[PDB]
């Protein structure tokens, strides 16, 4: 059996004459966040894009999950990067992740006959 | 000079940022073999530095839409109480029905879009890029321009569109006589958008130019290039190294010049995507967030304000103009001199229909009558080319007795 | 980077030609040094192309700084946001290593007070409508100001202009005007 990649993706077993499915070994890849040797020395690594399942405190996250770092229910401006809506930092001592914030909220003082 | 003016609502699409791909070179290159990756060893640092190309492309992504959509600071909200002195904007607006809170152009927008090869997410999720555009559109309405300098300051939105024309030459009377018939013809013209729209050629020309680029690398990798077979599989088996690493070579330079063949033109394409999204941040910080006067930039004809809406990959504006629609041929004179003193418009144009004088604005047909008030005198009429006789009113002497 | 590819064999058995001129004759030398002749062909092309890009890049960058320098500085600029945050009223420009460097002076209102509004003052039947400013009221005379800084005026007839009656817009008040042309008759 071929796909589009013209690789095969199935084949039959010649004594039992069953078709097996055969798909990758995840790979992924593997990130370091840290908050600069000169503060600290504690890291946290990202395994990018893999159900941590396969890999050997952990928070699952849709980029891959993250080890090494805590996961809060606050949100404070982005500090450095990860994926999806999600940003790390070296607020709290260890290393968080949170949801970025966009900013403050403020409602508009709005009628038909009012000016500033 | 025109007598009567069209409301037109125009659409406009920019591509703002493109699909981040990280490419796994060894593994493309040699898959998973060690003799191959021993033997790739011994060429140098190309495949880092196309990693490193690679990574900067998928940086740069999302700094460009993190310049085009993070203009604000404050995430603005429009009352629930919805009197705009007639104005809907309710079609453009999010709906809490709808999970996500997407308006319902925005939606209608998002319905018509082994081998090392990954992808990454965005930075941000089509969710905060609908908070960015909401917060937008909520300053927009409730604060004017004002909140594109400083803090928001509320006002009226019939006030705001009174002096929106007076920005561009139209006294504000003209607004304030006649509101309902400008808040239908929006409101009709923004029905019309949605449905025209129910169109993105340009949101859907990168998508299909990266699908055919990655899928002509995906097929590179079937050629024997002057081998034996095109899988290292066939070549580690029924063959030795003595003899077999002359053919992993011949598949190792085929492979290299694929790979340096589809960074080049990745960044090329990442070039054209920076100058675009680049236009679209100028387009979104000046029609939006002011008026603007530079012509035929923010929609043709006068620019009175935009709406901007989010798209997949991409960015919407919605450009509100002004439009004259019917004319009407007059005679008219340079300047009118009374006794000896040339009189000059003030702001308006001479006109006239045929046995009186009068005195209008250029842009909306309302004659007035000349007095001391709308001209200004300045030496006599014996050197003006065209000139005619008539009177002023000089409202004085009726009133001296 | 350019530098560290000449340290590579590229399939040869040494990476310096000194060593391939020596220990064999050209008929098998040749080989070689052809490889290390692609090789190195390769390296250069890259880093040629990779410097075209970047130049481009550059090229664009400067032609905006061009634009940024003839506009902001030798004049008033007027779009949006284009010569730093809130209105601008001129810029300076100072250099840099292989750069430049503006610095925006800008204007930027502070202390906001809430106001009642209306559209337009109806005096005997004649509307009157704000010549150049916005009418507000402290909640119990009313006057007309500039939109940007306060400085209440009274309303006369020549901070106003007439146009109809106070019949068709939909946000009037009734109000005085001053008309100062009365009290001087005696
Ligand atoms: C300017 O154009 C508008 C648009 O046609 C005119 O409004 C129409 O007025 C007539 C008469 O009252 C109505 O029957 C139509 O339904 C109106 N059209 C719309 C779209 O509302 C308006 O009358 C024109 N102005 C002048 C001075 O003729
Ligand atoms: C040009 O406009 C003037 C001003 O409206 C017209 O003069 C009026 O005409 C009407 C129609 O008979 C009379 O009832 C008014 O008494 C006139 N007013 C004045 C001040 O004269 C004039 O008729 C128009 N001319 C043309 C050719 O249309
Ligand atoms: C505007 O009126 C003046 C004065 O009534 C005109 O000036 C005279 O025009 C007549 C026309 O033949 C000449 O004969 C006179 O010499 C002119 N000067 C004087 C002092 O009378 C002027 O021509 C008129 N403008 C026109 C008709 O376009
Ligand atoms: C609104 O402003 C007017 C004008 O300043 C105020 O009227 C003055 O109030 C002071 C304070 O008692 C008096 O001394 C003046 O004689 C008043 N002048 C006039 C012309 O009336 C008015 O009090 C203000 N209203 C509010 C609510 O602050
Ligand atoms: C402004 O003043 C005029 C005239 O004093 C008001 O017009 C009258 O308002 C009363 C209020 O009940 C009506 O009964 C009359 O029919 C109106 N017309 C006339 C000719 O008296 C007008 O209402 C005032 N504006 C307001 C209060 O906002
Ligand atoms: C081979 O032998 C096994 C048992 O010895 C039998 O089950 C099978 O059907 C035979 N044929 C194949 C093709 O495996
Ligand atoms: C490191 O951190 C300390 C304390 O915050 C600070 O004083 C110093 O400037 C930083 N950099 C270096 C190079 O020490
Ligand atoms: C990971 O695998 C487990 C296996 O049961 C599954 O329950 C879970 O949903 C998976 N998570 C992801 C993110 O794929
Ligand atoms: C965070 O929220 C979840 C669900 O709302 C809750 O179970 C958890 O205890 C919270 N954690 C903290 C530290 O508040
Ligand atoms: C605005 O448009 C919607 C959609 O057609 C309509 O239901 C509504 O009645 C209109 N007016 C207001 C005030 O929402
Ligand atoms: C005005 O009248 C002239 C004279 O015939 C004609 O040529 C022109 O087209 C007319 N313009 C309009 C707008 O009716
Ligand atoms: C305008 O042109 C006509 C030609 O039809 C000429 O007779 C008249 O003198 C001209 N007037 C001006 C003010 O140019
Ligand atoms: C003005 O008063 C209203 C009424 O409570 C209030 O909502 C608004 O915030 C006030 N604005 C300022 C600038 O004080
Ligand atoms: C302003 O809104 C109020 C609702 O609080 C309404 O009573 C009033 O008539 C409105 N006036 C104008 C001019 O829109």
């Amino acid at each position: 059996g071929r796909d589009i990649d013209d690789t095969t993706d199935a084949v039959r077993d010649p004594q039992t004459l069953e078709i097996l499915d055969i798909t990758p070994c995840s790979f992924g890849g593997v990130s370091v966040i840290t908050p600069g040797t000169n503060t600290s020395n504690q890291v946290a690594v990202l395994y990018q894009g893999v159900n941590c399942t396969e890999v050997p405190n952990v928070f699952q996250t849709r980029a891959g999950c993250l080890i090494g770092a805590e996961h809060v229910n606050n949100s404070y401006e982005c500090d450095i990067p990860i994926g999806a809506g999600i940003c790390a930092s070296y607020q709290t001592q260890s290393i968080i992740a949170y949801t970025m914030s966009l900013g403050a909220e403020n409602s508009v003082a709005y009628s038909n006959n009012s000016i500033a | 000079i025109p007598i009567n003016f069209t409301i037109s609502v125009t659409t406009e699409i920019l591509p703002v940022s493109m699909t981040k791909t990280s490419v796994d070179c060894t593994m493309y290159i040699c898959g998973d073999s060690t003799e191959c990756s021993n033997l790739l060893l011994q060429y140098g640092s190309f495949c880092t530095q196309l990693n490193r190309a690679l990574t900067g492309i998928a940086v740069e992504q999302d700094k460009n839409t993190q310049e085009v959509f993070a203009q604000v600071k404050q995430i603005y909200k429009t009352p629930p109480i919805k009197d705009f002195g007639g104005f809907n904007f309710s079609q453009i607006l999010p709906d809490p029905s709808k999970p996500s809170k997407r308006s319902f152009i925005e939606d209608l927008l998002f319905n018509k879009v082994f081998n090392g090869l990954t992808v990454l997410p965005p930075l941000l999720t089509d969710e905060m890029i609908a908070q960015y555009t909401s917060a937008l559109l909520a300053g927009t309405i409730t604060s004017g321009w004002t909140f594109g300098a400083g803090a928001a300051l509320q006002i009226p939105f019939a006030m705001q569109m009174a002096y929106r024309f007076n920005g561009i030459g139209v006294t504000q009377n003209v607004l304030y006589e006649n509101q309902k018939l400008i808040a239908n013809q929006f409101n009709s013209a923004i029905g019309k958008i949605q449905d025209s729209l129910s169109a993105l050629g340009k949101l859907q020309d990168v998508v299909n130019q990266n699908a055919q680029a990655l899928n002509t690398l995906v097929k590179q990798l079937s050629s024997n290039f002057g081998a034996i077979s095109s899988v290292l599989n066939d070549i580690l088996a029924r063959l030795d190294p003595p003899e077999a690493e002359v053919q992993i070579d011949r598949l190792i330079t085929g492979r290299l010049q694929s790979l340096q063949t589809y960074v080049t033109q990745q960044l090329i394409r990442a070039a054209e995507i920076r100058a675009s999204a680049n236009l679209a941040a100028t387009k979104m910080s000046e029609c939006v967030l002011g008026q603007s006067k530079r012509v035929d930039f923010c929609g043709k004809g006068y620019h009175l304000m935009s709406f901007p809406q989010s798209a997949p990959h991409g960015v919407v504006f919605l450009h509100v103009t002004y439009v004259p629609a019917q004319e009407k041929n007059f005679t008219t004179a340079p300047a009118i001199c009374h006794d000896g003193k040339a009189h000059f418009p003030r702001e308006g144009v001479f006109v006239s229909n045929g046995t009186h004088w009068f005195v209008t604005q250029r842009n909306f047909y309302e004659p007035q009558i000349i007095t001391t008030h709308n001209t200004f005198v300045s030496g006599n009429c014996d050197v003006v080319i065209g000139i005619v006789n008539n009177t002023v009113y000089d409202p004085l002497q009726p009133e001296l007795d």
